[PDB]
This record gives C-alpha cells, structure tokens and sequence, in this order.
C-alpha cells in the first residue's frame, strides 16, 4: 500500500476539523420551512422566534436536522441503487471482472479520496458499499429525538452524508459502465433524440419511468433479439433514459431509444395517449400513474421492490396469463419482479394492447376546449395552488375570446403537476387544456443530446490544464440538476450558450442535458451540435445520469493529484483545500428539488466546490453563505512559511440561490476567480465577470477592485479606463508614465504563495 | 470603436451568408507581418491603405490582403518580431465581425455585413489592433500599420516576407546554449503545481511547447518581476548535462527546497521537473535499457504495457522524480537532446505517428533503427529487434 | 382599491403566526415613520406601471434600494440611490446586527417589498424573522405570511390603484 492519508474511512468525528474550518468563513443560514415541528409525540412543537421544544432543540436545529434528513435520503437512494445494480451485475457477470472506464491514472477518485481503497475488480467495490451502508445507518440513527443539539453538528453530519452520497454515486455508475458497455470516457459520444415529437404513434410505444436500467436492459435485448426494434417504439423517461441511451454505446453507434422528457413531462405523456404500457422502476416516479393509466387504458409495469404501486404480484405467473388478464381488463397493472419474465412481457404486453387502445386520449376536441374555457369563472385558486406562479385565471380569460396564445405560453413554464384541477370547483382539467392549446408546439418537440460520456479521462484534463493557467479557459462550469425550473426549461439553455461562447467549459448531466438540447438556433442546430463533446473550452460534455456526477466533482480530484502531485487517499481535507484554494469551478442546479440534488450540492461543497441552486432550492432550509464586509473572515495561511496570508473574497457562498438566469449567469462567472490565479487567469475571469455584469445588470460591479492586484489583472480591452477609475475614486497611484500601478492593492502579487487553510501543512 | 472588442467573439466564424468580403484567404494572396524599425522611422496611429479601400470593395468577392507592422521603441528588437506576429491572431478575433485564421501567409480574413456596415474603414480597425498590442506589450511604444489590398503591392511584398522568414527560421536554428546570456525562467503553472520552475534555453524548450527562448525573453522584458523572469547562467558546472550554477540557485530559491539542481539534457541525473503539461512523456525500459517516448494524443499502449496516461501519472507535480521526464514536441529537434545519456542513441520506442511527425529530428541511419508500435507488441519483441538491427543500446 | 384586507387567503401555512393584513393607510404612515427604511425590490418591478409607482415612492421619502436578482437596469437612468445585492445574501445580512449596509451606515430596522415570488421572499423572511428583529411590509400583489405587515390578494388593476393611493398619502 502506499501513502494513506489522515482521514481514511472518516465518522462523524474525524471529518468534524475540516466542516468547522469551512462553516467558520460559510457560515450556514436557515430558511425554516414551517415553524413546528412534527417528530414524536410530546409534539407538536412551536419554535417560531427561536424557540425550543419539549427536547430542547431550537429552531436552528430543526432547520439543520430537516436538512441533514434531506441529505441522508438522497445518499441512502444512490447507494441503494448502486447496492442492487452491483449486486445484479456480480450475479450476472462474475464478480472478478476488471474495472473498465477509460485511460486514467486514478479510475474511481471518490473512492480513493474517501475510503483509501484501490479497487481493482468488482468483487472490490463489495466492502466500499458495506462502509457506505454502516456509516449511513449510524447517520439515520442522528434523526431521532433525543440525538444531536447542536446545529452545527448538523451541518458537519450533512457534509459527511454527501461525501458518501458521491461515494455511492462512484460506485454505482463503475459498475454499470463497466458491466454493460457504456462509452468510455468518449469525446465523441452518439446523438440521441429528445422530445415529445419523436415518438411515433403508429408503432406500439414502450414508456420506461425511473433510474434503473436493470430490466430496461432485459427488455431490450428481447426486442433486439426478437427483431422488433423497427417495428416498436422504445423511450424513457428521466435517468433511465439515459442509462438505455448509453447500453450497449461504447461501438459509437446511434441507439434506437427515445429521451421523452424529465420528470415535468411524465403525466403530460400520460395525458397525451401515446404509450401503450408503461414500465416503472424505483426513483422519481408520480403516484398517480394508475389512477390515470386506468382511464387511458394504459397497463403499468413494476419492476423493482421499492416501488410496487400496491399492484398484484404475479412474479411467478405465466406470461400469457397476466397478459390475458390486462388484456381483458381484471387488473391495471402487475409487479414482475423476474427480470427475465419481464423483459419478455412488456414488448409482448406492447404489441398486444396498441391495437386495443390506439386513439384514446384525455386531451380535448374543439367544442370540448371551448365548452370548458367557457364554463370557468375567475375564482382564482388554481393560480393559487400552482407551484410556479402561473396566471391561469388570466390565461383562460384570455381563452375565452379565443386567443389561445397565453395557455400556450404557460404550456413550457408548466411542470405537469395538476395540482390546479384539485382546486377547481368547475372540474376543469387545466392541464389538458394548456397541452391542446400548445398541440402545435408539442408536435414540434424535438431535438438532440449526446450521449453520457462517462468520466474524463487524464489526457484532456493534461491537455486543459495550460489553458486554465495560460489565461484562455476562464473557469469550469457544471449544469446538473432536476426540472424544477421556476420560468420553464430554457434558462439553463441560455446559461449553457451564454458561457460556452465565452469559452468556459460546461459540462451538464441529468435532467438539465434533456432541457439544454431541447433548444436550437436559426440554423436549427442544438448546443450538443453547435461544440464539440470534449473536454476543452468551448465544448459541453455530457457526463450521463445523477450517478455520473461524481465524474464532475471527480474530475476536480484528479486535477490536484495529477498537477500537484497530492495523494489522494484518505486526503478529503488537502484535496478540497487544494481544490477550494485553486480549481475555478462552478455548479448549477437550476430546478433542483429532490434530496439526491441536496446531496450533490452537499457533497460537492464538502470538497470545496460552489454551487448556486434555483429560487424553489430556497425551501431546502439550508444555505452557505460568508461575510464579505468582515474582512478578518478571508484570512489564510501560507503553506512555505506558515504566515499569514490574506484572500479576495472569492468564492463568496458555497451554497446559494438565485432568482433568475442573469443573475445565475453574472454569480457562476464571478465565482470562479481563485485567490491562486496567476494574471491571465485572473484578467479573463474579470473580463467575463464585467462583461456579464454590466450586460445584464447594467453596472459595472461595485466590488472589482478587491481582485486587482497587478496592473496585468485588468480586461485588456478596457485597461486604461479602468485604471483611471481606481485613481480617481480610490486613490490608488498608478504609474502613467508605463502603465503599472504603484501602489493601493491590499493584497500584493506573488504566484510563488500557496494559500491553505490547514495549519497542519504549513513549514 | 464602431465595433465591441472582446475575447467572447473569438469563437465567433463568419460564414459566407454573413459575409462581406474575404481578404486574402486560402486562394488568394494573404499576408501578416511585423517590422523592427527605430524611433525616427514610424509615425505613431498611422493607417495607410494602398489601392481600394473598404468602400471600393464587392459583396462577396475576395480581394488580396498584406498586413505589415511597423513596431518600435526602446526594448524592441528584431528578434521579439515573431513573438509580436504570434498575437496578431487573437488580437484580430477580439473584434466583433472580424474572423482571422491561420498565420504567416496562409492566413484567411474575413469581415461580416453587420460590421462592415459599421466600421466604413479600415482606419479604426487597425486603431484597436494597435491599442490591444500596445496594452499588451507595454514596452512597443511606436506602432503603424500598412494595408496593402492590390496584388501587385502584396506581390512586392510577399518576396521580402519570404526572405525574412527565411532568415528568422536560420536564426533561430542557430542560437544556442553558449551565445546567449540569460536563460528565461517561467512559473505560470505554479497556479496548479507549487513546486514546478521551468527554465527555457534555446536548446531546451518549454515542457508545454507555449514558450520559446524568445517568448520568454519578450515576456520578461514585458513584467521583469513576474511569473516570467530572466536569469543569469553564471559558471557553468557541467557541459555534458546542461548544469549551471544560475539555475542551481535559482531552483533552491524557487523551489521551496524540494529539489536544489535542475540538470538540463539529463534523464537519471537530476532531471528538469514538470507540472502536468507535457506534450511528451520519456520513459525507462531497463531491461533493454533503452528510452521510450509516448505523446498525449496517443491511444495505444508500450512495450512497458503503459498508455499515456498511467505513466504521466508517476511523473509530475514539481516533484524532481527520476524515471520518467515531460518534455515537448521541439525538444526533439535540439542538438542537445538528451545529450548526457547518448542522445538518440538510447532511444527504442516512439509511436508511429509521433515517429512521422518528428521523422525530421531522428538521423538518417537510426531513423530504421528506432522501432515503432507497428513492428513491436511486446518487450521480448523489442529485445529481438535491438538484436537483429544491432540498436547502438 | 382602497380595500386591501379582504383576502388573505393562503394555499399552505408556515404556522400559527401570520403577517397583518394593512391597509394604504397603514402602509403609508408605517413607511413614512421608519427611521432607516430599504426598498427591497424584486425583477416583478420591471413591470413598466410597477417600475414607475416603485420609483416614485423611492423618490417621495429618499429610499435607498436594494435591486435583487435582475431589476437593476430598469433604475439605471433613473435618479435614485439603487445598489445590487443577492436576497439570500441580503437576508443573511440583515440578521447580522453589525453589516455595515448598502452604505455603510449600519444596519436597517425595516424593508419594503414589492415585485417578488411568494415562494423566495417567504423563504428570505422566514430567517428574517426568526432571527433578527427586522420589520417588513409587503407592498405586493399576494399575501405575504412571513412578513410583518402586508396586503391582501389583489389584482393586477386593485394592486395599481392601492399602491397609487399609498403614494398620494406618502
Ligand atoms: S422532537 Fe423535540 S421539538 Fe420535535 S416534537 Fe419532539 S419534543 Fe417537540
Ligand atoms: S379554479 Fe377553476 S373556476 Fe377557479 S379560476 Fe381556476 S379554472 Fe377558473
Ligand atoms: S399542473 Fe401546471 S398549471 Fe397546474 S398547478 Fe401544476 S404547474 Fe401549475
Ligand atoms: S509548462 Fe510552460 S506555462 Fe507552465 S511553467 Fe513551464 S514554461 Fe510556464
Ligand atoms: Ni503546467
Ligand atoms: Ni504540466
């Protein structure tokens, strides 16, 4: 073995050093949402002003505790994945195979960063899932009454719940890349359809809802199998439309699946009548899919323990006979458990139930529309109940003259909740009417994302690495996240466009890579198409599913261990000092709203990597924020001697929200600056910061001068001008005779200094 | 200024729909160019165009293109030309409508209707040319520019801009270790690597392939005290490897006291470190005891049974490691290379294409004695071809 | 119009707690009483009706304004004192009792919000008021249940009118 770090296998206790040293600049805000609480039974507690209840804990805590429940359920929902898709591919594949994943030194940073281990096979990664399982009940075990008080212990719990939560996601997402030939670190990755206008009617229309892609897999080796695959639509929703997209992948061949959409679009699909059998697997699945598939004579398919929807299990039943028993109409559905069975009885369940249904759907004819329009009052709940903030009386008024444009512009910034038509004294399914009023728009729903190119290789962070220091790439930028967009689904296709043509790097994943390649030019040409899939600037890469962002966060990893020379393992403080200190990186969750996103970003901040979440992330409870007006806030140490060393101020938050995408925009570029940039690094992210701010702001920013240290830190193009308001307004004396600045900064040039925040690696 | 100036156009291509016309271009005759001149002999924000000028020009039709610079000052020298030409391609792909590709004589111009409709001439144009290289250079503080458009003006000058190059291709082939003074130090990676110094000589290039003798020379000149500085060699301590005393302390300064000798042209003897940015990696095979070299862009695997990336992964990071050495493409065509092991005369392995494109560096006679991954899959292949070839290993 | 209290009506409730439902009256005297006021101002503001009734009220009582999110290019030609701040950043600001502020004169003891979404500035003053001492009032279309006083659900027409009224009696 060789050089272990401090921290191997860390608990509660051994990462609590290194979450204090960054609660003591980040320091968490509490946005509670409610002001009681609700866990046991000398309850409920009133905590408003800060108060205490029955056990004494605050409303500090219970806003901490809510939060760190938030973040432990969306590690138990990775790991749990990545338990059963491990323990599936050892079954079926042996458990001594090679890990496969590309041409890097390091192949699973996570693990080597956390636990210290070197797997090698995948029987190697079986320990890694038991500690990723103790350690996670003993964090569940926090949530009792009774159990922590403090509401900072809180914090450091949620911080460590995220670091095994992309410990999970590393685990899971080798084993499946290694397991079923998904792409291997592919800059060239196939272009796969995307959109509500790509599946066709005529055909029998398989719907897959969920993230696994365990029996996916099955079903689709039957239909290859059988020769089905021009004869029958296949398409997906969520992840596991990206897990089908990336089987079988690695041959640089376009697959035959469809992406349908995120989430926002499963009971708009539903609504629409195209599938013909939908089959769900476990996370991010609506509820009430039989309710309405019972309607629309649409059979629903369990496939996993997890979710069973309360249908009959008929694992080990005939084939025929479950399909005779849909077919006739005794049961909606059934839970087949038997990966086999199943992969047989969806395409079969397919083909024979199209004929059967083809031409029922809940969307309303013309006198149905105009009836229904007509029968509304102006009442105004349904604008109440809408999560987004949508104008829905006014949109119908509008209707009601026959101007039908106001629907079909709620139609994008609706999410497909039908949360209004249970408020509505009238029964008028609001939703259905905004689908028919945006028919046309919903035909011409299509467009192209590459597929997940698993993780980046060391070539092109190598080749990456003299860009970032020579000034040309001003950052990294990471678009990752759920739909819960507050505007609809372009604002992260503007973000993307935005800062690719500034030459950032922008790598996305999850849902966001569906909405960014829903979008195109003039040219009708989408983003995946415009740049090329590397990992260089100006390019956007495609990383796959949630469990391929630890690639993201990974990829940072290697980037102090293959330039630096650091060890990796068991090192989480020193790589995320070295990364939070050096790496100019960004992350965006623009519509988050499920705890595995609360645990990305948890994670993420863990090794030192900011990220700004949309408007509705605000109800996580949680945010870290750091005081830049208190100057003895942003104070280091100098690794060669141990002295002090002062910082901009830069990042400023680890976690925030923003409210829009031009604030979004102007945040992610200035947060990249990093108190180790030389001059050209620094100059091109001032450049872009000021730009983008005074493009969508309109102001020049107020704080600028805190980052100029050196007269070669100054947009080239706007030097002199801004040399002469840092004479004039602050009195900074600048040498006008050559150009240089004499005197005025805080914070002198020296690109020899190493800044750290551990006393421990100083002289 | 008609038209925004900002690195977010660099990206920015027109294509024909947009454009307006194409100067020079890949068929027609362009040009770029940079002169030396004293101070009596350049008129500062001087813009000269000879034969038509933008308005005298067709939508859509290709027009000849020579751009000659006129820079001068105190500091200026000839030899920091080329440096200056390096940047006129950026600084042209700042502008809003512009489009500038390639360099030398092949160069393509290209200007969109949008701009065109803005900018009438090519006055303010060259004006923000001239603005960006003096902001950048503060040291060029005399700039003038001339346009030539007709074919006959830039067949006047193509001759002399052949000429010219073809010197400064002579001159820069020629210098060397003993003529010059100073050897250029740079640490821009100590961003990444905290421990990384790179010293570049005319015999030894920069481990990126970014930074040249000159490069590094106009780059002091420009902030003496930056990452970018010049040092003196002082006594030189060992011909053979490339040792000197300037760098030996310069290395203990600037090092932190991880390695206190820095020997050029060595592998086993004190090697020159490297962060993570080599365009070439070096390696040991001690059981033909020959040096194998692998480029980034290869995505094959070694006789060692090694890709790229698992051995520039045990080399790097400042550290001064002995085994492995990150070294660029032009380090093959010095007379210096590795001179302390043998030269040429230890090498056993490169990959096909590196092999094609550095055939120019390999001697005539050791060019069939090098072996490649075309013939060799093993190391017991490779130790029956050192056999049968006579390898001078 | 005049009436801004007859609907308070809420979808889902922090708790028992809730904002006074004022009415032009009581928001303008309440205004035109504090001692050090801000004008928290959302991107709903750019609403050009909004945009000009937010103006001159910042004008009628030298208002200094805080342009969260993206409105501030609609106050860039106008003549008033408007700085950019993050909200999330403001509302951990403003429980800091020694934030210099906008200008550097101390801390606020009451903002005024117009132009928000009730699901962010709800979750701002959910920390707001729970761990500082700060008053608000909501100028706003809906009913804002965090804040300290606020109007009523209005319509676009009645919420014009109301913030008309508040500016005559400013
Ligand atoms: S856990 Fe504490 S605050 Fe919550 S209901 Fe029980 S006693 Fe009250
Ligand atoms: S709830 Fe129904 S009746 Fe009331 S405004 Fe909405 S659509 Fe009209
Ligand atoms: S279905 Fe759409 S319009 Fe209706 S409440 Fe949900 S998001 Fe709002
Ligand atoms: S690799 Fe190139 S850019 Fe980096 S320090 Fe060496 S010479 Fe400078
Ligand atoms: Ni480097
Ligand atoms: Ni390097």
């Amino acid at each position: 073995l060789g050089p272990m770090g401090p921290t191997p296998f860390p608990t509660a206790a051994t990462v609590r050093d290194w979450s204090f040293t960054l609660f003591d600049r980040y320091e968490p805000v509490y946005t509670p949402m409610c002001d009681q609480c609700c866990y046991c039974t000398f309850g409920p507690c009133n905590l408003e002003g800060n108060r205490r209840g029955a056990c004494g804990l605050d409303m500090k805590g219970q806003a901490a505790r809510e939060f760190f429940l938030r973040c432990i359920t969306g590690c138990a929902c990775h790991s749990a994945h990545g338990r059963h898709l491990l323990d599936h591919i050892i079954s079926i594949f042996g458990e001594d195979m090679p890990i496969n994943m590309g041409a890097s030194n390091v192949i699973a940073p996570n693990i080597q960063l956390i636990t210290g281990r070197q797997p090698k096979t995948l029987g190697d990664l079986k320990p890694i899932m038991e500690y990723v399982e103790e350690e996670l009940g003993q964090l569940l075990a926090t949530v009792h009454a009774g159990q922590e008080g403090a509401a900072i212990d809180y914090d450091n719990k949620a911080m460590l719940a995220g670091i095994l939560d992309h410990v999970g996601m590393e685990v899971s997402d080798i084993a499946q890349v290694t397991a079923l030939g998904f792409p291997k670190s592919d800059p060239e990755a196939p272009l796969v359809e995307v959109g509500m206008g790509t599946l066709d009617a005529s055909k029998p229309v398989i719907i897959a809802i969920g993230h696994n892609v365990a029996g996916v897999t099955y079903i689709m080796d039957y239909m290859e199998d059988n020769n089905l695959t021009d004869k029958m639509e296949i398409g997906g929703l969520c992840c596991t439309a990206f897990d089908m997209t990336r089987y079988k992948r690695e041959d640089r061949k376009p697959p035959y699946a469809k992406i349908v959409g995120t989430i926002s679009k499963e009971l708009k699909v539903v609504r629409s009548g195209i599938p013909d059998v939908i089959v769900i697997d476990e996370q991010c699945v609506r509820a009430d899919l039989v309710e309405e598939g019972k309607k629309l004579k649409i059979p629903v398919i369990a496939s996993n323990e997890k979710v069973m929807y309360g249908l009959p299990d008929r694992t080990n039943d005939d084939v025929d006979a479950i399909i005779e028993d849909i077919k006739t109409g005794k049961i909606p559905g059934c839970v087949m458990l038997d990966y086999e069975k199943l992969g047989e009885l969806v395409p079969r369940l397919a083909m024979e139930m199209a004929p059967l249904r083809e031409g029922i759907s809940a969307i309303p004819s013309d006198e149905e529309m105009a009836s229904l329009v007509a029968k509304c009052v102006a009442c105004g709940e349904c604008a109440l109940a809408c999560p987004e903030e949508l104008d829905i009386p006014d949109a119908i008024q509008a209707a009601k003259e026959g101007d039908f444009t106001a629907l079909d512009f709620l139609h994008d910034l609706c999410v497909g909740c039908r949360r209004c038509e249970q408020v509505c004294n009238k029964e008028i399914p609001i939703l259905s009417v905004i689908d028919k009023a945006a028919q046309k728009a919903i035909a011409e729903e299509k467009g192209l994302v590459r597929a997940g190119r698993g993780q980046v290789s060391d070539a092109e962070i190598r080749a990456e690495g003299l860009n970032l220091v020579m000034g040309t790439t001003p950052g990294v930028i990471a678009i990752i996240g759920c739909a819960n967009y507050p505007a609809g689904s372009k604002d992260v296709y503007r973000i993307a466009e935005e800062f690719l043509n500034r030459n950032y790097i922008v790598a996305v994943s999850g849902c966001s890579a569906m909405d960014i390649g829903m979008y195109k030019d003039a040219d009708g040409k989408t983003l995946y198409e415009r740049f090329p899939g590397r990992f260089e600037r100006g390019n956007i890469l495609n990383t796959g599913s949630c469990v391929s962002n630890s690639h993201i966060s990974g990829t940072c990893h290697k980037v102090a261990a293959i330039f630096a020379g650091r060890n990796l393992s068991g090192n989480l403080a020193e790589i995320a000092d070295y990364t939070l200190n050096r790496v100019g990186a960004v992350g965006l969750a623009w519509g988050a709203y499920s705890q595995k996103a609360a645990a990305i970003g948890t994670g993420c901040n863990m090794y030192g990597i900011p990220a700004v979440l949309g408007p509705h992330s605000g109800k996580y409870r949680r945010a870290l924020i750091a005081k830049t007006y208190d100057e003895n806030k942003w104070k280091v140490y100098d690794s060669r001697n141990g002295s002090e060393l002062d910082i901009p101020p830069s990042p400023e938050f680890l976690i925030t929200t923003a409210e829009t995408w031009q604030e979004a925009c102007v945040l992610l570029a200035k947060n990249c600056i990093r108190p180790s940039d030389n001059n050209m690094g620094r100059s091109i992210k001032l450049t872009h910061w000021i730009e983008l701010s005074e493009k969508y702001l309109g102001v020049l920013p107020e704080d600028w001068w805190k980052f100029v240290r050196h007269e070669a830190d100054l947009p080239l193009s706007r030097r002199e001008e801004l040399l002469k308001k840092l004479e004039t307004e602050h009195g900074w004396e600048i040498d006008w005779k050559k150009k240089k600045i004499i005197s005025g900064p805080k914070i002198k040039f020296d690109v020899s200094s190493q800044p750290t925040n551990l006393k421990r690696l100083c002289k | 200024f008609p038209f925004e100036i900002s690195p977010m156009f660099e990206g920015e291509r027109v294509r024909k729909e947009g454009m307006f016309v194409e100067l020079g271009g890949p068929k027609s005759l362009g040009l770029e160019l940079v002169r030396a001149k004293p101070m009596d002999e350049i008129e500062d924000g001087k813009v000269t165009i000879v034969g038509p000028d933008l308005k005298d020009m067709e939508e859509g039709k290709t027009y000849p293109w020579a751009m000659i610079f006129h820079v001068g000052g105190e500091l200026v020298e000839p030899d920091l030309e080329s440096v200056i030409e390096r940047r006129v391609h950026d600084f042209i792909n700042y502008c809003q409508g512009i489009m500038h590709l390639n360099q030398r004589y092949d160069v393509w111009m290209r200007i969109s209707k949008d701009t065109a409709a803005k900018m009438d001439s090519f006055e303010p144009f060259g004006k923000a040319v001239m603005m960006l290289f003096k902001t950048e250079l503060p040291f060029i503080e005399k700039m003038q520019v001339t346009f030539y458009t007709d074919q006959a003006e830039v067949e006047k000058q193509m001759a002399e801009a052949m000429e010219i190059f073809k010197a400064r291709d002579a001159r820069t082939k020629d210098l060397h270790d003993e003529d010059v003074d100073v050897f250029y130090g740079c640490t821009l990676c100590q961003s990444f690597a905290p421990t990384n110094v790179c010293v570049v000589s005319p015999d030894r290039v920069s481990l990126c392939g970014a930074i040249n003798w000159f490069d590094g020379r106009a780059a002091a000149k420009v902030d003496p005290e930056g990452p970018q500085f010049a040092i003196e060699k002082g006594e030189l301590l060992d011909a053979k490897t490339g040792e000197y005393s300037g760098v030996n302390e310069v290395a203990k300064k600037l090092s932190s006291g991880e390695f206190d000798k820095i020997k050029l042209h060595s592998f086993f003897d004190a090697p020159h470190t490297s962060c993570g940015c080599f365009e070439v990696v070096g390696f040991y095979i001690p059981e033909v005891d020959g040096i194998g070299w692998v480029n980034r862009e290869y995505q094959g695997m070694a006789p060692n049974g090694l890709g790229f990336s698992t051995m520039a992964g045990q080399t790097g990071g400042g550290k001064q490691i002995v085994g492995f050495l990150g070294i660029g493409i032009n380090y093959f065509y010095s007379p210096k290379f590795i001179q302390a092991d043998g030269g040429w005369n230890r090498v056993v392995w490169l990959p096909s294409m590196l092999k094609e494109k550095i055939d120019e560096a390999i001697p005539d006679d050791m060019k069939d004695k090098i072996a490649t991954e075309k013939d060799v899959t093993d190391i017991e292949s490779l130790k029956t071809f050192l056999k049968e070839k006579n390898h001078p290993v | 119009m005049v009436d801004t209290t007859k609907n308070t009506k809420l979808f889902t409730s922090y708790g028992v707690k809730t904002s006074k439902a004022i009415t032009t009256e009581v928001a303008a005297k309440l205004i035109s009483k504090a001692k050090r006021p801000l004008f928290v101002v959302g991107t709903g503001v750019l609403d050009p009706e909004l945009l000009d009734r937010a103006v001159k009220i910042a004008k009628a009582k030298n208002i200094p304004i805080a342009a969260t999110g993206s409105s501030m290019p609609g106050f860039v030609d106008k003549d008033v004192n408007a700085k950019y701040i993050n909200l999330h950043q403001l509302g951990f600001y403003l429980t800091d009792p020694d934030w210099p502020g906008l200008d550097g004169n101390g801390n606020y003891d009451t903002i005024i919000l117009l132009g928000h979404k009730k699901y962010y500035i709800n979750q701002v003053l959910s920390a707001v008021k729970n761990f500082s001492d700060v008053k608000s009032i909501s100028i706003d279309r809906n009913y804002i249940q965090n804040a300290t006083m606020s109007f009523g659900n209005l319509s676009k027409a009645d919420h014009i009118a109301a913030l008309d009224e508040v500016i005559d009696l400013l």
